RNA sequence: GUAGG
């Protein structure tokens, strides 16, 4: 396996395909249930239905293989056979392939000059096309033709004269017999009356021939090679005319002919020269139609694929008659549509055989054509084949597209034996890596290594035995069973599986029960609650899956999590409360017995259990020697007058019992803590622990912190009960003050006064006020004693609005469709809402719920999207070859007279690369290549450095990929990155993670449409499409002097710029609320008036750099609003995809087409092949271009196939014959090889073990 | 779409009448004389022939002109036969099949219109091709006629009766047996869509709910493996030639087995001799020294 | 809100609606004096659009019957 | 189709 070429399939290679050839619409006979002859199904051209056996009988047994037997020629050998061959059906008529037309034109082509139209009318029998003329003939004989028309108007002429002559004749002679005769008064009038009527009716007709005459006579003056004529008398009368010069025919007959006699080399060199010189929207056409055009020069592959003469058939079993008990029967559609194909050719060739009109051979044939273009694609013109009523008919490639696609759900998605699946509960007595298997579960998964060590044990005697024994359930076989499951990992999974903490092994263990039992610290990982949850089991086999489910998906290592590399598995619902009240200041409750000095721990308990001690009490504590002090304790010591290392022997601290406790459970080498914990101090110290310690420590560390917060949790006794949530008492107060005065204001709104929408706004903030007033109040008047306050100052779970409107009043409430009411609820949940108040709450209620649906189909599309164009890059060298770097900030909003590093420097320059070394002082600092961490960037910034430059990815240059050097470290291991990680899907993962957890929108719009720019992850998408913003605010070209002419029909903005540059004008709507001012200096990047950027033109002005951190920024402070945080790398990694294309302008000298999309990469190589060969290079400009259109530009087929569009690029590919190469990972998750990532990759496969000749020595 | 513009391509013809029809089919025996005369071999004139061929080629266009103007009654007919299974437009089509045929078959030796010969043409070739091909398992025309007169005898007793008939009773206005009844009855149904809803909106489908059976079960086949290695293993703790007699009897290295005397010219032994060996094997196995391993193989 | 009377009576005057076209094109190729009512109609058109509704169709649900409650909501 | 996630 290197390669899949794909190219246009002629006639010739389908006949190589094709084991036969069907002949009838036949299926199987109705009394005897077998395949017929020579049909669908014929055992003669697929294959014998039953193994070995003849449909005849002449041979049935399995001994005499590989053998046709004369009487049917069935040849025996494995029914499996059928799935593979293939016959084909022949035409009689040719008909065009649908694909290649009637679509886009990057896949028709304009092959032929033909606008759409003209192809639907011509081969679907509705007119007519010349398709070649004996144009040289016909000049060498203009003059004898010309001649002949001559004398053909001079005898018209003539003719017509004599006509002439007998009208008058005929009028003058009626006219003097009817005076003669004098029947009436005036016959004679009469008579001449109708004699000039009879006269002006021949002249009618005389000029309506002449007038054929002369139309006939200019179409054959225009006669030419590729010409529609919609009048089939017209053709007609030319064929009667005229014949052998010009052949003319209707439907995919005339364009096959066409293609033989096409000519592309001499088109494709009249479009080089138009194109050479041409203007307007004809350079468009001609750079297309050169694209096709070029691509059928450069391959091999002919034309006249584009008309196809025999259709290829499937193998039945891929379309299988199954039978079903009941006497019923079931059938793919695609038999079908098969048997319409035959039954239409078969017809037509009859007609075709015996004299037939034209009328009706024409119209089978526009039926056939009807019925093979619906086999290739059911329902792609007019209304889709129904067939039984209820539902459009499957057709082949109806199978290859969409969700339920084969691509999306049986080559990357697979179903796999060997697992399972249950509800889980809590267990809390297991360690971090045990999980509990119910019985049955274990049972089921491992029968086949249950069974051999039944049989190697001896209970059971055979195989066929222990299988009994198993089914039957034994008690022998669970001991087995428990024997046997332990020392192998079983992956529990979780069906979003957002991120790759989805995934995670697990040694298993028996329990009774039908439920899971799962540890609860890593639980918040999976995001698993328990209210009702299910999980997936599954189980490897081989020596390699269960070797990477020891080393790499092991629950104990992945502490980290890889977003912002910062710890996951210590979750706070329960455990961070009773650590809280565990090292809490005293007033906790009465501190009695505050005050005393013990002589150490062990004395502190068991005053503790005598119960005149209180958890919460400053008291004095010593420690027996290896005791660690407090970090910040090391510059105080004891009183002594000699030296005292106090850094590892006794010493007498001012401390809680609690806080001793609680510094007991952490490992004796860590220093002392002597402040409250809650939920970041916790998570800092788990940080640090999990940073200088290996991971049995911190797993053993953690284990003994859930253990003890759990039982410290129950000893705290926090309760909710009817007095625990008391509203304050100043709440009536105030508020009835407020309604006072909004009556007042509602009074003086009754006289006309205030007008409503002025009084509608007061009113909001007014109540705005007096809500914020009594939030206030309310967290005045709690104590820190209160449950709910543990539970909501801990960071164990809530959030201070939640509790607000619990015993404060709920307040302002949205109304619907983005609207705000004028009178906000006036009570809380305790109180007990009213009526028309509960309403108005349902109101929002429900717009939230409707959004968090809307908002997971969005985030996960967007997901899904991300990983499809960063799945290629893989860190692919040890260490750069280059040095250039990437300048960061590295301390901002620096006070006077001090330096204060940024708020957010944690998620933009920790855990990179520092390329170049620093001096300040006249001595590095920071050497090269060594990470960031507090340390170092806290003296980098005493020192007062206000600047650095970090190596990034950006700069990064590298052969193959990207450096794991330029990388930095990665997040989720807290060290440097591993050879070959994919970097770019976890990139994809973590950006895609929190777009669920944004749900967040313009509460108001404020009754403006368009100013608001679009917010939360829309937003998001509207940065990473390269999709221009709604709200558009156009940027200075450059340096000069800006004024506004404010025309009546629309504002308009005018810059001149300096220097005498050409004058530039924008438009502007007539809304603007601009800032800059009127005929004053302008900079080139300022923008003239508020909205959002265009990432466009300021890449196209300022540059690659001013782009890129505009998109980092603009993306980081759109996530950062609601609190998610990430680090730059993982932005900048796609921020690089977008970028990785160029637009080649003025190709000249590189002699591919201008103004297309190029890689970077063959842009380079092919300019300096140019440069080498002494012609000068083609220029070319960076361009943005979004996540969707880069993918499917991907130069490999069979990846850009299996993204979400497949129709345009399986088209495409096929014409250009491309041969996609299986480098990269979505190629080869489709063939089932190994992804080269990681454990895959080739140098890390190769290695042999050897034990060492002393191992062998030893014995 | 397609209908109509097949109905456009019809568009405008004249009609024909009584004069213009019979006038026609005068030329068309005119030119049918005309192309026998020249199909014989017997030499004729040149102009004499080009006479005859060119009054042929009136003739043709005479039959052109009888179906142009007939596709409007033909296509009557189809929709009075349509909506049963097969497509309407290949009804038509099948219908100006009927009426060529028909027109082939004409004379104005008959003292009527062309509306009550042609017609009844039309009704066999529609009833044909709806007999032919409407059924994907495809029914030979006199069960199809069988199936379609008991629909129609059924539909009569539910509407005379007001209720489902006795089997005894249908066969009996049938007058068949009540078992080819059933015979019938199960000859004509439908196939149902493997690529149906599943009653599902989304993401399902009948096609994937349905268990095959050719797939080999990995269960039965390794256990299938291990008893042909245990007997193996048995066979080659008895005697070497012992062993080699009974596998070739009955057949352990190749599917067929051999028959008695057929064992007796390879080993060069007699067809009682070699009835002795196979007889005293079945008894040694038989013990149940060499039998208890392949009890639970069966 | 379509309740269950309206819904049955529009898709059994659809049934009608197909026994009045087939009894039309009857009538257009029968003789006089050949005519009955319980001839001319035909119960097929009306039996059959009942059935289909009652069966493979969305309004036509399931009854779930957990406790009373749930038959009643 | 409707429930639970
Ligand atoms: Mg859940
Ligand atoms: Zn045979
Ligand atoms: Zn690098």
């Amino acid at each position: 396996f290197d390669e899949l070429r794909i190219g246009l399939a002629t006639a010739d290679d389908i006949r190589q395909w094709s084991h036969g050839e069907v002949k009838k619409p036949e299926t199987i006979n109705y009394r005897t249930l077998k395949p017929e002859k020579d049909g669908l199904f014929c055992e003669k051209i697929f294959g014998p239905t039953r193994d070995w056996e003849c449909y005849c009988g002449k041979y049935k047994r399995v001994r005499f293989k590989g053998i046709i037997c004369e009487r049917c020629g069935v040849e025996v050998t494995r029914a499996k056979v059928r799935r593979e061959r293939m016959g084909h059906i022949e035409l009689a008529a040719p008909v065009t392939h649908i694909w290649y037309f009637k679509g886009v034109p990057s896949r028709l082509g304009y092959l032929l000059d033909l606008a759409p139209k003209d192809l639907e009318k011509v081969i679907y029998f509705a007119a007519y096309m010349i398709t070649f003329v004996d144009e040289e003939r016909r000049t060498r004989d203009l003059p004898s033709l010309e001649a002949h028309v001559s004398v053909e108007r001079q005898q018209i002429e003539q003719r017509r004269d004599s006509d002439l002559e007998a009208r008058a004749k005929k009028l003058e002679t009626d006219l003097a017999e009817l005076e003669a005769e004098g029947a009436k008064a005036d016959v004679r009038r009469k008579v001449r009356e109708g004699a000039e009527r009879e006269m002006k009716q021949l002249r009618d007709r005389a000029q309506r021939e002449i007038d054929r005459l002369d139309e006939v006579w200019n179409r054959f003056k225009n006669l030419k090679v590729q010409d529609l004529e919609g009048d089939e008398l017209l053709y007609r009368e030319l064929r009667d005319r005229f014949g052998t010069y010009f052949d003319g025919s209707m439907g995919a007959a005339a364009l096959q002919k066409r293609l033989e006699s096409f000519d592309l080399d001499e088109e494709a060199e009249r479009l080089r020269e138009i194109i050479r010189t041409g203007k307007g929207q004809k350079k468009t056409r001609a750079l297309k139609r050169l694209k096709v055009v070029s691509a059928f020069l450069q391959t091999s592959n002919s034309p006249k694929g584009m008309v196809l003469d025999c259709v290829p058939v499937i193998p039945p079993d891929l379309r299988p008659m199954v039978q079903l008990d009941g006497g019923r029967f079931a059938t793919s559609d695609l038999n079908d549509l098969y048997r319409r194909v035959i039954n239409r050719n078969n017809r037509l060739k009859r007609l075709l055989d015996l004299g037939a009109p034209e009328i009706i051979v024409n119209n089978e044939k526009r039926m056939l054509q009807e019925a093979v273009d619906a086999l290739f694609d059911n329902g792609r013109r007019g209304r889709p084949v129904t067939g039984p009523g209820n539902r459009p008919l499957k057709s082949l490639s109806d199978m290859l597209k969409g969700k339920q696609g084969r691509f999306r759900q049986n080559l990357l998605g697979k179903r796999v034996d060997y697992s399972a699946r249950s509800v889980i509960v809590v267990g809390p007595q297991l360690k971090l890596h045990q999980c509990g298997l119910p019985k049955a579960m274990a049972l089921e998964l491992f029968k086949p290594f249950v069974m051999k060590r039944l049989v190697d044990l001896n209970h059971a005697q055979n195989i066929k035995s222990a299988k009994r024994m198993v089914e039957r359930g034994r008690t022998v076989v669970y001991d087995v069973l428990e024997e046997v499951i332990a020392e192998h990992p079983v992956l529990l999974n979780r069906a979003p599986t957002l991120h790759r903490l989805g995934i995670q092994a697990f040694e298993p263990q028996l329990v009774e029960g039908k439920a899971i039992q799962i540890h609860p610290l890593v639980c918040t990982a999976f995001n698993a609650d328990f209210d009702g949850d299910q999980m997936a089991v599954h189980l490897p086999l081989s020596a390699e899956a269960q070797a990477e489910a020891r080393i790499l998906m092991l629950s104990s290592n992945n502490i980290l999590k890889p977003a912002d590399g910062r710890p996951v598995t210590m979750p706070t619902q329960d455990m961070v409360l009773g650590l809280f009240f565990l090292t809490t200041d005293s007033e906790g409750r009465s501190p009695k017995g505050e005050g005393r000095a013990f002589g150490s721990s062990a004395e502190a308990i068991m005053a503790f259990d005598a119960g005149d001690l209180t958890l919460q009490a400053k008291i004095d504590i010593r420690f027996p020697v290896g005791t660690i002090p407090p970090r910040g304790f090391e510059p105080p010591a004891r009183e002594e007058g000699e030296p005292e290392w106090q850094q590892g022997d006794t010493f007498t601290l001012k401390t809680t019992l609690g806080r001793a406790l609680f510094n007991e459970l952490l490992p004796e080498d860590y220093p002392f803590v002597d402040y409250e914990v809650g939920k970041k101090q916790l998570s800092e110290i788990v940080n640090d622990l999990a940073e200088r310690y290996p991971k049995v420590i911190v797993a053993a560390t953690l284990d003994n912190l859930k253990a003890a917060g759990f039982f410290w949790a129950t000893r705290s006794g926090v309760t909710v009960a009817i007095s625990d949530i008391v509203v304050p008492d100043a709440k009536k107060e105030i508020v009835k003050g407020y309604e006072g005065q909004d009556e007042k204001v509602q009074k003086q709104y009754e006289r006309g006064l205030i007008t409503k929408e002025e009084r509608t706004q007061e009113l909001i903030a007014i109540w705005t006020k007096a809500t914020n007033e009594v939030a206030e109040a309310m967290n005045d008047n709690f104590p820190k004693t209160n449950p709910v306050s543990m539970m909501v100052n801990s960071g164990a779970r809530g959030n201070m609005m939640q509790m607000r409107q619990i015993a404060g009043m709920r307040g302002l409430v949205s109304n619907a469709k983005n609207e705000t009411i004028p009178r906000p609820i006036k009570a809380s949940f305790r109180e007990g809402l009213s009526v028309l108040e509960y309403f108005i709450s349902t109101h929002g209620a429900r717009k939230g719920l409707a959004d968090t649906a809307l908002r997971t189909a969005d985030s996960g599309y967007l997901t899904r999207r991300l990983v499809d164009v960063s799945q290629d890059v893989i860190i692919r060298e040890e260490d750069c070859g280059t040095e250039r770097g990437l300048k960061l900030p590295i301390a901002t909003r620096d006070a006077d007279g001090t330096l204060r590093k940024a708020e957010d420097v944690e998620t933009s320059v920790y855990a990179r690369m520092l390329a170049e070394d620093v001096v300040i002082d006249g001595k590095v600092i920071a050497p090269a290549n060594v990470d960031l961490g507090d340390v170092l960037i806290d003296a980098l910034v005493a020192h007062g450095v206000e600047e650095v430059k970090t190596r990034s990815i950006l700069t990064c240059e590298s052969q193959v990929g990207t450096c794991a050097m330029c990388y930095g470290r990665s997040l989720a291991t807290g060290k440097l990155v591993d050879i070959g990680e994919a970097v770019g899907i976890i990139a994809a993962q973590s950006i895609g993670e929190p777009g669920t957890q944004l749900t967040m929108r313009t509460f108001h719009t404020g009754g403006v449409a368009g100013d608001d720019i679009t917010q939360g992850l829309p937003r998001v998408v509207e940065l990473f499409e390269a999709r221009t913003p709604k709200g558009v605010a156009p940027i200075s070209e450059a340096s000069g002097r800006v004024r506004i002419e404010e025309t009546e029909k629309t504002k308009k903005i005018v810059v001149t710029p300096d220097d005498g540059s050409d004058e530039t004008a924008f438009p502007i709507s007539k809304r603007a609320r601009l800032l800059v001012g009127e005929g004053d200096h302008v900079e080139v990047g300022q923008k003239l008036t508020v909205g959002a950027t265009n990432p466009h033109d300021v890449l196209r002005i300022l540059g690659q750099r001013a782009v890129q951190v505009h998109l980092v920024g603009e993306v980081q402070k759109v996530y950062n609003s609601q609190g998610v945080s990430i680090h730059d790398k993982h932005i900048e990694i796609i921020i690089r995809q977008m970028l990785r294309r160029v637009t080649i302008i003025e190709s000249g000298d590189a002699e591919l087409l201008p103004g297309e999309l190029v890689e970077r990469t063959k842009f380079e190589t092919e300019n300096r092949r140019v440069v080498q060969e002494g012609g000068h290079p083609a220029s070319g400009r960076p361009q943005l271009m979004g996540i969707t259109k880069a993918s499917l530009a991907t130069e490999s087929w069979l990846s850009a196939a299996s993204f979400q569009e497949t129709t345009r690029v399986l088209t495409d590919a096929a014409i250009n014959a491309k041969s996609d190469s299986l480098i990269g990972l979505k190629e080869n998750v489709i063939i089932g090889k190994l992804i080269p990532a990681g454990t895959g990759l080739s140098r890390y496969r190769n290695i042999r073990v050897e034990p060492t000749e002393e191992a062998k020595a030893a014995m | 779409d397609p209908v109509k513009d097949y109905l456009k391509q019809i568009g405008k013809v004249p009609l024909l009448n009584a004069e213009q029809e019979v006038e026609l089919a005068k030329r068309i025996e005119a030119g049918l004389f005309a192309e026998d005369k020249l199909a014989n071999s017997d030499k004729l004139a040149p102009k004499l022939k080009r006479e005859l061929e060119i009054i042929a080629e009136d003739g043709r266009r005479a039959k052109n002109h009888l179906l142009e103007a007939n596709l409007r009654l033909v296509v009557s007919l189809a929709k009075r036969y349509t909506g049963r299974g097969m497509l309407f437009l290949d009804l038509i089509q099948e219908g100006n099949l009927g009426l060529i045929r028909a027109v082939e078959k004409f004379d104005y030796t008959k003292g009527y219109k062309f509306s009550t010969y042609a017609t009844w043409w039309i009704r066999q070739a529609i009833t044909r091709a709806m007999a032919d091909q409407a059924r994907t398992i495809r029914i030979p025309v006199h069960m199809v006629e069988v199936i379609n007169k008991l629909a129609r005898v059924q539909r009569q007793m539910l509407q005379d009766l007001g209720r489902e008939p006795t089997p005894e009773e249908l066969a009996k206005e049938l007058d068949m047996t009540p078992e080819k009844v059933i015979e019938v009855q199960k000859y004509g149904r439908e196939p149902i869509s493997l690529h149906t809803p599943l009653g599902e909106d989304g993401d399902s489908e009948f096609g994937d709910l349905i268990e095959d059976s050719e797939a080999v079960v990995p269960a039965d086949a390794v256990s299938f493996t291990l008893l042909q290695e245990q007997l193996h293993s048995v066979l080659d703790t008895l005697s070497e030639r012992e062993a080699g007699v009974v596998s070739m009897r009955f057949g352990l290295t190749d599917g067929q087995p051999k028959t008695l005397d057929e064992i007796g010219k390879v080993y060069g032994v007699t067809r009682e001799r070699i009835r002795q060996i196979e007889s005293k094997t079945m008894s040694k196995l038989r013990h149940p020294s060499r039998s208890q391993v392949l009890r639970d193989y069966l | 809100i379509r309740n269950v009377g309206e819904l049955i009576q529009n898709q059994v005057r659809t049934g009608l609606a197909r026994m009045e076209r087939v009894v039309r094109e009857r009538m257009t190729t029968q003789d006089v004096e050949a005519i009955t009512p319980q001839t001319l109609i035909n119960i097929r058109p009306v039996v059959a659009s009942i059935k289909e509704f009652f069966g493979t169709s969305q309004l036509s649900q399931f009854m779930d019957q957990n406790n009373p409650l749930s038959g009643l909501t």
